[PDB]
């Protein structure tokens, strides 16, 4: 499933820790 | 409204910004623009390694995208960056 951009998911959002 | 003081490490017609949890970015204020990449900073060299030029600042934690891209988390502002704290500001 695609969350934005072709490809461009570089940083995980924040949340203390790589929260998905 | 307005205010002005210190910069947050950013170029000029751009701003910082932040996903819906907290995944900071950088976007055209003037174009609704958003790309990932830091003007202020140069191209090839975005993804840095503060170590070796000075330990990481307080609020942050280095880590590793799923493509070995390493980036930091900002406990200050709680988020996640790209760019490193100290790349931006030289």
């Amino acid at each position: 499933g695609p969350l934005g951009s072709e490809l461009e998911s570089p940083p995980p959002p924040y949340s203390r820790y790589p929260m998905d | 409204g307005p205010l002005g003081g210190s910069p947050p490490d950013l170029p000029e017609g751009y701003e910082q910004r932040t996903t819906q949890q907290g995944q900071v970015y950088f976007l055209h204020t003037q174009t609704g623009v958003s790309t990932w990449h830091d003007p202020r900073v140069p191209r090839d060299l975005s993804n840095i390694n503060c170590e070796e030029l000075g330990p990481l600042p307080p609020g942050w934690e280095i880590r590793n995208t799923a493509t070995g891209r390493v980036y930091f988390v900002d406990h200050n502002n709680r988020t996640t960056q790209f760019t490193d704290p100290r790349l931006s500001a030289n």
